């Protein structure tokens, strides 16, 4: 429960999906050749891709329900 | 065998003693750095700085 | 009330007593000790300086994780000292 | 109301004799409460309880933490009480307890951070000029603590002012003592402020008062010791006065100046170190003749410090330093002097470490024969230290003869059994090695005479010597009176003292372990039946040495005793796997392995299965360990068929024993199990389909140990097959079964991979029933905490809805 990203019987789809999006972005920031792949694919500098991922970290999957 | 071992010891001891005899013929005040105790024998810049401090404490109060 | 401490471990080495000498602190196995145990600073202080991590008696030798616990990275949690409340 | 706050701040008793949860709760609440309670009542009550004459150590620690937290919050309201607190806690800084000192320093540090520098200075300044020497020491230590807390440059002006005071010499003395205590307390952190402190204290070396000069020299020594091995440009204005003073002073001040010189010399270059050593060396040689003993200790320390630098070379040392050193310090008066004895030994060893072993060793080896035995033990200690640190290479024929004769005469002339002569003899013979051929007859005669009689405290020392020297005894190609010694050691096998029996067994083992079983005199078929009743002795040393000896015999001389006696010995060793001591268990494991390798796995395995069938719990567990040992020494191919044939018995409590044995077998063999997973898979299937709960729990344990044993060896097929049978047990309420199932699942997470586990959890993560969701989320959290990173590549695709975006688009890029 103290670890961030764990769930329980009341976990919703939104929390699950934002958790996997957030650690996906962190894994992209960590691994050197995944960021290379993305920066070649979208034709940007690697610093720009890193900053874009950090900016996307705040609200991935949009704002929550109700 | 035990008697021989006892003999061997006796002879070695005798040889050492003879050599020794041969050689012999041929031939506090207490103080500590942990104390300031000296043995027998027996304007100002500190007040100015103190006055400057006293002034700061009085002003704060 | 057998609960692990689970605080940030420091530079202090865990100790075992004469009764627990060969034991693993987490699974209580005796086979293949592999990794030296580290404990936090509140477990290593004053009267607590040298003590068995399993029971709390006078330590005599180093505590170790087993190869099985090292493979599963169970040596990466906090202080493994058994603390009672 | 006043006692209102008192009755409510009995929170400190809530904490003192209280539980840890309410301990921390009351801690937090009293931290929130402190600013409103006020420092007056809080301190008025806590300082008595900290002054309690019989408080504990950890109660004191918790009180200090309470002080820290209630001091952080109330910052500038603690001023009017500072003085009072100090009079309570200015002691605890000269206390003989280390942790009391740490706690006092922490309290004073938090107090200085709470209050200001001006307040601390204003309360501490009146006691600077006190006449009671007990106050001027705590004041200096507290000023050092305040400097360590608030920084050195914040106190530098007050220091510069106080040790220029022309009012009294006590203020100057206390300021220099503050600098010294700052150095002592902070260590190598004073290096950026070294020159500032040195220029603040340097003018005291030429004072008109002799106490100021001494404390200035001590402060310089402290700074130089804190700075090493850095900082010599900052010690430049002190070189002239210090050396002029050692040239003019005499006595206590001379000792302080010499200590300063000795701590400063190792910071120089070869030139200055070489040039300065000459001066201080003529002065030190003059001071060799001093009657005072403090002076002797300081001179020895300075000699050791200076002779360890590069600017001083062995030529100058042997030409100028060694004659007076050995003429003035090596007399038995030094030996009965217990204070400087260790200092002399260390200084001599560190001299030999630069000038060469031969000269030192000769000059003291002629002195091994002496009327006083204190002077003998001293020489022996020094000699064996030098021998262990450098060796016996440049020791020659005359020196070798003298060494051997001296150590032999010292061995015989021995009143009480000491470890000094034993270790000296051992290391001398071990360093000489194959060079001592005729002194081998001589030493054998000596140890024969010592081992023959005299109270068995000489006999056990002789046995220790044999045990530690038998290697070089036999490697010199000599075996006969080696057997003469072994015969006598054998006759010394009935002893009422277990301590002597341990040494006897150790010597016998060292003999039989180093000489070959070939061509050796005392027969094994005589030693072993005499040896087997000693295995039941209850002393730890006797037991360990007996087990080691039986193990060596079984390893090398296995063909000299019948297999029936080996079977009896192994069945007796079975009970020693429960020993409370680790060395007994280690030796027992080794010896059981040797006996099993010797007599063959078949008969011992049959006996072990019979024993596993009929006995109580602990003996059955030991039998399981023994089966695992047999299967590891003799390949598990020889054990597995007979063990699987026992699972065929149609009776519970027999199959469960087979399952426990398989569990421990796989856990014990680890990587070797990669060739045997296909053989035990149908048995584990059968056990996992069984209604009995212990069957399934033990099968899960086996699966876990097998999974963690084979990892990186390509055994995923059988492990997935077995997971297909383990998984249906997740809905089990029995705690032991579910514990074993969780263990097996976490082992399969490593051996099989997290992708398969996520594939098993996906459909249950969002089941309508809360039981399924609880179980699956527990399993999922266990999979997620380990290998969170791998799961990134395994998550399934989830489509966007009208409100939210769920596709990860970056992974869809195609270069
Ligand atoms: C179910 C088993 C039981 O829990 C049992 C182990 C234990 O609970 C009982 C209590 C008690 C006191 O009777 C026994 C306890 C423990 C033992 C008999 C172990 O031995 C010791 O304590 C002595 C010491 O810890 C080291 C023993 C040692 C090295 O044999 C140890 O095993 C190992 O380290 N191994 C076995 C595996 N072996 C191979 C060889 C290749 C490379 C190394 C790893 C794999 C290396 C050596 C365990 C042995 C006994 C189970
Ligand atoms: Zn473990
Ligand atoms: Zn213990
Ligand atoms: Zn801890």
């Amino acid at each position: 429960s103290k670890y961030i990203g764990t769930g329980h019987a009341d976990t919703t789809k939104w929390e699950w999906l934002v958790n996997q999006h957030r650690d996906s972005y962190c894994s992209y920031m960590g691994h050197f050749d995944l960021l290379n792949y993305f920066a070649i694919a979208e034709n940007e500098s690697k610093a720009r891709v890193r900053f874009n991922l950090m900016e996307k970290m705040l609200q991935p999957c949009g704002p929550p329900a109700d | 065998d035990q008697n021989k071992l006892e003999e061997e010891m006796r002879k070695r001891k005798e040889r050492v003693e003879k050599w020794r005899e041969e050689q012999r013929k041929k031939a506090g005040k207490k103080w500590s750095l942990e104390d300031d105790d000296d043995d027998e024998d027996d304007l100002d810049p500190l007040d100015a700085y103190m006055e400057e401090v006293k002034e700061e404490v009085k002003k704060f109060n | 009330d057998l609960i692990f401490c689970r605080k940030q471990a420091g530079v202090a080495i865990g100790r075992l007593c004469e009764k627990c000498d060969g034991k693993c602190v987490i699974c209580d196995s005796y086979v293949r000790p592999c990794t030296l145990v580290r404990i936090c600073d509140e477990c290593n202080y004053g009267s607590y300086q040298g003590r068995c991590v399993i029971c709390g008696g006078p330590g005599v030798s180093d505590a170790y994780y087993c190869k099985e616990c090292t493979i599963q990275e169970k040596d990466r949690d906090g202080c493994p000292k058994i603390v009672n409340l | 109301e006043e006692q209102k706050e008192r009755k409510i701040m009995k929170l400190l008793l809530k904490i003192k004799n209280g539980t840890p949860p309410m301990r921390k709760a009351a801690l937090r609440q009293i931290t929130d409460k402190a600013r409103e309670f006020g420092a007056g009542p809080l301190f008025n009550q806590i300082l008595p309880l900290l002054m309690s004459p019989t408080l504990e150590d950890q109660e004191r620690h918790l009180l200090v933490k309470v002080i820290d937290r209630i001091l952080y919050k109330l910052d500038d309201l603690v001023r009017p009480y500072v003085h009072k607190i100090l009079v309570v806690i200015e002691p605890l800084l000269i206390d003989e307890d280390y942790y009391a000192r740490v706690e006092g320093r922490e309290i004073i540090s938090n107090l200085a951070k709470a209050a200001g520098l001006a307040t601390m200075i204003s309360t501490m300044r009146p006691d600077i000029d006190n006449m009671d020497e007990y106050v001027r020491n705590t004041t200096a230590r507290a000023f050092a603590v305040v400097a360590s807390a608030l920084g050195i440059p914040s106190l530098l002006p007050f220091l510069k002012a106080v040790c220029k005071s022309k009012k009294s010499w006590q203020a100057r003395h206390t300021g220099i003592k503050i600098v010294q205590q700052i150095a002592i307390l902070m260590g190598c952190a004073i290096l950026p402020h070294l020159r500032s402190l040195v220029e603040i204290i340097e003018h005291g070396l030429v004072d008109e008062q002799q106490k100021v000069r001494t404390i200035s020299a001590l402060a310089i020594a402290a700074l130089a010791e804190a700075a090493t091995p850095y900082g010599i440009e900052s010690f430049d204005s002190v070189l002239k006065p210090l050396w002029k003073g050692i040239r003019q002073h005499r006595g206590k001040g001379l000792a302080a100046f010499l200590k300063a010189i000795g701590y400063l010399i190792p910071l120089m270059d070869a030139e200055y170190a070489n040039y300065y050593t000459r001066e201080v060396m003529l002065i030190l040689i003059r001071e060799f003749q001093s009657p005072d003993e403090e002076m002797k200790k300081i001179v020895l320390k300075v000699v050791k410090q200076c002779c360890g630098t590069d600017g001083v070379e062995a030529n100058y040392i042997k030409t100028e330093i060694l004659p007076p050193f050995f003429k003035h310090f090596w007399q038995h008066r030094m030996a009965l002097d217990r204070r400087n004895y260790r200092q002399l030994v260390d200084t001599t060893v560190e001299l030999a470490n630069k000038v060469g072993a031969a000269e030192i060793i000769s000059r003291i080896v002629d002195d091994l024969k002496d009327e006083a035995e204190q002077y003998r033990k001293m020489v022996m200690e020094t000699i064996e230290k030098i021998m262990g640190n450098l060796g016996a290479a440049d020791i020659d024929h005359k020196l070798e003869e003298q060494l051997i004769d001296g150590i032999l005469y010292a061995f015989q002339e021995q009143t009480t059994e000491d470890s000094v002569m034993l270790n000296g003899f051992g290391t001398v013979v071990n360093a000489l090695g194959k060079r001592v051929k005729p002194y081998l007859p001589q030493i054998c005669g000596t140890v024969l005479w010592r081992l023959n009689n005299k109270s068995a405290k000489v006999r056990q020392q002789a046995a220790d010597l044999i045990s530690r020297t038998a290697v070089v005894m036999k490697t010199c190609q000599e075996e006969k009176l080696m057997g003469h010694l072994g015969v006598v050691l054998y006759e010394y096998l009935g002893e009422e003292y277990p301590e002597v029996l341990g040494s006897i067994l150790g010597a016998l083992k060292a003999i039989v372990n180093v000489i070959g079983m070939h061509k050796m005199t005392p027969p094994i078929k005589d030693l072993l039946p005499r040896l087997t009743p000693i295995l039941k002795n209850r002393h730890e040393k006797v037991q360990e040495n007996c087990i080691d000896l039986v193990g060596r015999i079984a390893d090398r001389g296995a063909e000299y005793v019948s297999a029936r006696e080996w079977m009896r010995i192994c069945f007796e060793l079975l009970e020693l796997l429960k020993a409370h001591k680790k060395a007994i268990r280690r030796a027992t494991v080794n010896t059981f392995g040797y006996i099993a390798k010797a007599i063959g796995p078949h008969d011992v395995l049959a006996t072990l299965l019979n024993n596993l069938k009929v006995q109580e719990r602990q003996n059955r567990v030991c039998t399981t360990v023994a089966i695992a040992i047999v299967a590891e020494t003799c390949s598990p191919f020889t054990v597995l068929p007979a063990l699987m044939n026992e699972y065929r018995v149609p009776e519970l409590n027999v199959q469960n024993g087979v399952l426990k044995s398989l569990s421990f077998l796989f856990e014990y063999i680890g990587e070797m199990g990669k060739d045997y997973i296909y053989a035990v898979t149908p048995l584990l299937e059968d056990a996992l389909m069984d209604r009995d709960l212990v069957h399934r729990q033990t099968a899960s344990a086996v699966v876990q140990h097998m999974s963690l044993g084979v990892y990186g060896f390509g055994c995923e097929d059988s492990l997935n097959h077995l997971l297909n049978y383990v998984w249906p047990n997740v809905f089990e309420t029995s705690p032991h079964v579910i514990q074993a199932v969780m263990g097996a699942l976490e082992g399969l997470r490593v051996a099989i991979g997290p992708c398969r586990m996520l594939q098993y959890c996906l459909q249950g993560l969002f089941h309508p029933a809360r039981k399924v969701r609880d179980v699956y989320w527990k399993i999922y959290n266990s999979i997620y905490i380990g290998s969170q990173d791998a799961l990134i590549a395994h998550y399934p695709r989830i489509y966007n809805d009208d409100k939210n975006t769920y596709i990860r688009y970056e992974l869809d890029y195609i270069l």
